[PDB]
């Protein structure tokens, strides 16, 4: 399973671009794809979401009407047509694999990303810990607070944790309140109170160094949190 | 709406699964199922070869009609515990070996099976496209030995024309539901090529009659 | 000598019957009259499930009591969300003649089998989004009637070749086979501890096997017709069997004799599915008269009807928490009752 | 004051008052029973053909009650009503009868699909498509039947003489519409018979019952429809060219009541002929006896 | 040939004839005790309101 992506380049402002994410190794049609930006020194920000069968397409307020997302199911590729590229769209666009059913794990796999550098009322999540140090082998609890309660009437708390090792694509750790993702060691654990949440890890090695992003999936737009870096 | 983003997306996935289910069901309903309950060695494989595990599925098309024949004779178990699975099949293709009237008697075993499956409570309205296989062997054999060995009440002539008709009448006297179902009989052999066509007209007549009954015309 | 050994077997059967009769000091109907009647049970269809297009032949609840798997003859195996009527998966079976389905306790695997003589195990959770087949089990010379999961690696099977099989999923082999049945095995039930399991065949008899040894500990001959359904008691020392003579019987595993008969003159049609509720007080039995009855396991009085099906109630199951009862019917309609 | 219009009020109208009301009550009872059986069995509802039969039954039931009340109020009571409400009854009865004819055509097309596409008939004509076509024909009949008053006031062209203040051009247009409907019915029934004959000829090519049975049933359903509806339309077309100077109005009333006879004959001809409806009626009678 | 099945039945009946048996009274009492002990945990024998019922539409 991989999602290689093409696009980027030195686009003069106001031009156009068409990012592509060719998916190989899984049932692309059954997965609702996503797009996520990353400015060179800022955190993640949601872009667009095309569901299975392209039934519903969502955009962020910063790119609505200006951007255009579509998928080619037979060709196993994902398109994001862009127009009037501002200088503020310079980011690392990521192609996110997501599926949606009971017990599913949305935002499972993330792509490599494209370096697009254009020249020249939502639930806000705050991560108080901008950067905390650690002694290798201790326990830390990354805590980030939301604006409105993410606990829905169905008993599901929609909070996701993502680990981004230095120079690497983000990886899903815990896809809800205390739901470890596949392939994640058992030391990672999370629990929240519905508005304020924490992510506790028991023993730390060189794998845990990076930035942890907490995201909310209760409603669109999909607001992420700021960077929370762990330094050895 | 009192529904989450993931709940709404799951609802969408359920609707897409429903659409795929409906498409596959329409495609299946466009097709025809033909249960094949032969009397063992009574020329069952010959007709299968002429139209082209436990249960064998044979798929063939003729005038843009997707047929599905189910050879269930290899189950070798109690028929009552799974014969209701095939309830609703369009037509049962019964194969009887005409030359098996000298082998108690093999033709009598075929008659017993025909009685058992024709008068079953599941196939009351399911018609039977009966096949009398090996008519060449019957024509050859009827001269060396007479039908009196198999049918003691038979008193007609000896030629194939009357003997085969008598066997057909005996097989067609077994259906107690002479009104809700009809037995289509055909005398086939190893060299015939129109058997698949006869199956096509018999099946289309069955479907026409079922539709007319469902539409209130009957 | 053949006839001498047959006479010895007859004497042994008479001695076994004599031991059972000596143990038969009283009966359940004479010991549970002072207890209060359960009262009229009124259950309503909370969720009715649409999406099957042919006769539904099997169903099994998940351990979490929220997911279930439905098997129908259209060739698809829909995994249902009971709380909200969604389709999590739709599994296109290789053969459309399915007759059993089982949800593994872990939930990662679902298994189906039928006239194809193959038990197909489907990997629900995989890093592809598909439900590709994990392993197809072969070795049965007859139709497969019931499938049940020991764990993620072992699955027991009841087939129509007068035998039951305990498979090893990772290697697809026959670990131990259970021989001794005279007729076709129609259904098996697993004990809560999974140490033992029963099997109702078509010889009007239900047996009790030791899974770790393959030997038949106990034989229960109480019925007069075929046994279609079987279900263990929640305690694990009793099991009810649904026969074709419109009677259900509660056997026990410590006195090896029938404890109670669930019969009524107004019912003359056989039982397709039987499963106790939580606490084992209620016996939910599906019949061939488009109906599902609820019996009291300690008193002969019927609890209540569960009508609402336009065809035969092929199968039914109770959740692990006992909150709901889901019944499958030949009218392509799953119904869940609370 | 309109006594010059109702042709006959004297020694002969004694019979018609009982006659038309009896036919109307019997037709209404039969149609109500038929639609109750269709809607109560909970299995015929899922089958698209019997919903078409039930729509015919309901349209014809409305036809029976509306025509019965309107005729006993017109040719017996001589009631003079306001044009807004007087032509509303014309529009309503026209809607019921046109809906009945359209339902006849729709069952005819269903039976045609039963033979032109045998294997695909069940899935080509489904439940939702059945109600879609049902509503389409119902609203088309409603519009083409209520246009006479809301649409045309016959102010530029002389209004009809055999029909109260109804535009003559509307008379011709609706007569042509029903002529097209009946031509379609005859065409699809003829194609049904031709397909059945060709199919039985093909089936008997190696080894007549079906085409004879279809001929008998369709001949009943077509001959009764013709001798019940062609006379009134023919009389109307005759009135298109004459001034009704010769006595044709009480004869037209007689043709009207013989057309109402089609209302009671429709259940037995269409729904009672079906085996499923008869079995459902027997089961319902047994349940009521229980 | 059939003598194999014939005596296999005899060994099977030997095995199933020597097992210990408790009386019907004790087994019925145990069944009744289990039925009564878990009655409060049965959502079917003991109805529960719509507050904690997950099947309420
Ligand atoms: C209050 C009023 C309702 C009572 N009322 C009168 O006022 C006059 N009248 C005599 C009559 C008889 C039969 C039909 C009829 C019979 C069958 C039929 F199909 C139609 C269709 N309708 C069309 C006919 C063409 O042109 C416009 C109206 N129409 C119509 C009228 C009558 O019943």
């Amino acid at each position: 399973v991989q999602l290689v992506e093409s696009g980027g380049g030195l686009v003069q402002p106001g031009g156009s671009r068409k990012l592509s994410c060719s998916a190989s190794g899984f049932a692309f049609s059954s997965f609702g794809m996503h797009w996520v930006r990353q400015a060179p020194e800022k955190g993640l920000e949601w872009v667009a979401y095309i569901s299975s069968g392209s039934g519903t397409i969502y955009y962020a307020d910063t790119v609505k009407g200006r951007f255009t997302i579509s998928r080619d199911d037979p060709k196993n590729t994902l398109f994001l047509q862009m127009t009037s590229l501002r200088s503020e769209d310079t980011a690392m666009y990521y192609c996110v694999r997501s599926i949606y059913y009971y017990g599913s794990s949305p935002f499972d796999f993330w792509g490599q990303g494209t370096t697009l550098t254009v020249s020249s009322s939502d639930i806000v999540m705050t991560q108080a810990t901008s950067s905390v140090p650690v002694t290798p082998g201790e326990s830390v609890s990354i805590s980030c607070r939301s604006s409105k309660s993410l606990l829905h009437s169905n008993g599901n708390t929609y909070l996701y944790w993502f680990l981004q090792r230095p120079g690497q694509s983000p990886q899903l750790l815990i896809y809800r309140m205390s739901n470890l993702a596949s392939g994640v060691p058992d030391r990672f654990s999370g629990s929240g109170s519905g508005t304020a949440f924490t992510l506790t890890i028991s023993r730390l090695e060189a794998e845990d160094v990076g930035v942890y992003y907490c995201m909310q999936h209760l409603e669109y737009p999909l607001t992420f949190g700021a960077g929370t870096k762990l330094e050895l | 709406c009192t529904l989450s983003a993931e709940d709404k997306a799951a609802v969408e996935r359920s609707k897409m699964i429903d659409r795929n289910l409906r498409e596959d069901g329409e495609k299946a309903a466009r097709e025809v199922k033909l249960l094949l309950l032969g009397a063992g060695e009574s020329g069952k494989s010959t007709i299968v070869k002429q139209m082209k595990t436990g249960i064998v599925e044979t798929h063939f098309t003729f005038k843009d009609l997707h047929f599905k024949m189910f050879d269930v004779g290899g189950q070798r178990s109690e028929r009552k515990k799974w014969i209701h699975c095939f309830e609703g099949v369009t037509a049962i293709i019964f194969c009887v070996a005409l030359s098996d009237y000298d082998l108690m008697n093999r033709m009598h075993e075929s008659m017993k099976l025909f009685d058992s499956i024709c008068n079953n409570k599941w196939f009351t309205d399911t018609s039977i496209i009966l096949f009398l296989n090996k008519k060449d062997l019957f024509e050859e054999k009827i001269k060396k030995s007479p039908l009196t060995i198999c049918y003691p009440e038979y008193a007609g002539s000896n030629t194939y024309e009357e003997a085969a008709a008598y066997i057909q009448c005996q097989f067609e006297d077994l259906n107690k539901r002479k009104d809700t179902k009809e037995i289509y009989t055909h005398f086939t052999c190893a060299t015939d090529t129109k058997n698949v066509q006869f199956v096509f007209d018999a099946v289309t007549d069955v479907i026409i009659k079922n539709n007319l009954k469902d539409c209130g015309l009957f | 000598e053949l006839d001498q050994l047959r006479q010895e077997a007859e004497q042994l059967k008479n001695q076994i019957r004599d031991a059972r009769k000596a143990c038969a000091d009283a009966t359940l109907s004479q010991i549970t009259n002072n207890i209060d009647p359960v009262g009229r049970i009124q259950m309503r269809t909370r969720r009715t499930l649409r999406g099957h297009l042919a006769k539904i032949y099997a169903m099994h609840w998940g351990t979490d009591s929220r997911l279930l798997v439905s098997a129908s003859q259209d060739g698809k195996l829909i995994i249902w969300d009971s709380y909200t009527t969604n389709k999590v998966h739709a599994i296109p079976l290789r053969s459309s003649w399915v007759m059993t389905c089982a949800y593994a306790p872990s939930g990662n695997y679902v298994a189906c089998g039928g006239l194809d003589n193959i038990c197909s195990i489907y990997n629900l959770k995989t890093r592809e989004g598909n439900v590709r087949v994990s392993r197809e089990l072969a070795g049965h010379t007859g139709y497969l009637s019931c499938c049940r999961f020991l764990d993620d690696n072992q699955i027991v099977t009841s087939s129509g070749d007068t035998t039951c099989a305990l498979w090893d999923i990772e290697t697809g082999q026959q670990t131990t086979t259970f021989t001794g049945h005279t007729g076709d095995v129609m259904s098996l039930s697993l004990a809560p501890d999974t140490r033992l399991f029963v099997s109702g065949a078509c010889d009007a008899s239900a047996k009790l096997w030791d899974v770790r040894e393959g030997m038949c500990r106990q034989t229960f001959t109480g019925h007069e017709s075929d046994i279609n359904a079987i279900c263990f008691f929640p305690n694990g020392n009793a099991f009810a069997t649904g026969s074709d003579d419109a009677t259900c019987r509660l056997f026990d595993l410590r006195a090896d004799q029938e404890l109670m008969t669930y019969s009524h003159d107004n019912i003359i049609c056989g039982i397709t599915s039987v499963s106790f509720s939580k606490s084992g007080r209620l016996l939910l039995a599906g019949y061939d008269d488009f109906n599902c009855n609820v019996w009291d396991a300690l008193k002969a009085d019927r609890a209540g009807v569960l009508a609402g099906h336009d065809n035969r109630v092929s199968c039914l199951g109770v959740t692990d928490d006992g909150m709901a009862v889901a019944t499958g019917s030949w009218d392509s309609f799953l119904k869940i009752w609370n | 004051p309109m006594k010059d219009y109702m042709i006959l009020s004297g020694p002969q109208k004694t019979a018609v008052a009982v006659l038309c009301t009896l036919l109307g009550l019997l037709s209404a009872l039969e149609n109500v029973a038929v639609l109750y059986l269709i809607l109560s069995s909970h299995q015929l509802r899922r089958k698209p053909s019997y919903l078409f039969i039930g729509s015919l039954a309901g349209a014809d039931f409305l036809a029976s009650v509306v025509f019965a009340c309107s005729f006993v109020n017109f040719h017996v009571f001589h009631g003079v009503d306001s044009k807004a409400v007087f032509l509303l009854k014309i529009g309503s009865v026209t809607m019921t009868f046109t809906a009945s004819v359209g339902s006849l055509l729709l069952t005819a097309i269903d039976r045609y699909l039963c033979l032109r596409y045998p294997p695909s008939y069940k899935a080509l004509l489904t439940r939702g498509r059945a109600l879609v076509t049902l509503g389409i024909m119902w609203v088309l009949s409603a519009l083409v039947s209520y246009l006479p008053l809301m649409g045309w006031t016959c102010c530029p062209r002389p209004c009809s003489e055999l029909f109260p203040l109804i535009p003559n051009d509307y008379l011709l247009s609706w007569l042509l519409f029903i002529a097209f409907l009946f031509s379609g019915i005859i065409y699809t029934y003829g194609h049904v018979l031709w397909k059945a004959h060709q199919h039985v000829a093909s089936l008997s090519g190696h080894q007549m019952r079906l085409d004879v049975r279809l001929a008998k049933t369709l001949g009943l359903v077509l001959a009764v429809l013709l001798i019940c509806w062609f006379p009134v339309l023919a009389l109307m077309a005759h009135s298109l060219a004459t001034t009704l100077s010769d006595q044709v109005k009480k004869a037209f009333a007689f043709c009207s009541m013989l057309c109402l006879i089609n209302s009671m004959v429709n259940p037995v001809i269409y729904a009672l002929r079906s085996g499923e409806i008869r079995s459902s009626a027997h089961h319902c009678l047994a349940h009521w006896k229980k | 040939a059939s003598i194999a099945q014939a005596r296999k039945l005899v060994e099977q009946l030997k095995m199933e004839a020597n097992i210990d048996r408790i009386k019907v009274s004790k087994a019925a009492a145990d069944l009744m005790a289990y039925c009564e002990a878990h009655a409060k945990e049965d959502p079917l024998l003991t109805p529960v309101p719509a507050s904690e019922n997950p099947f309420r539409e």
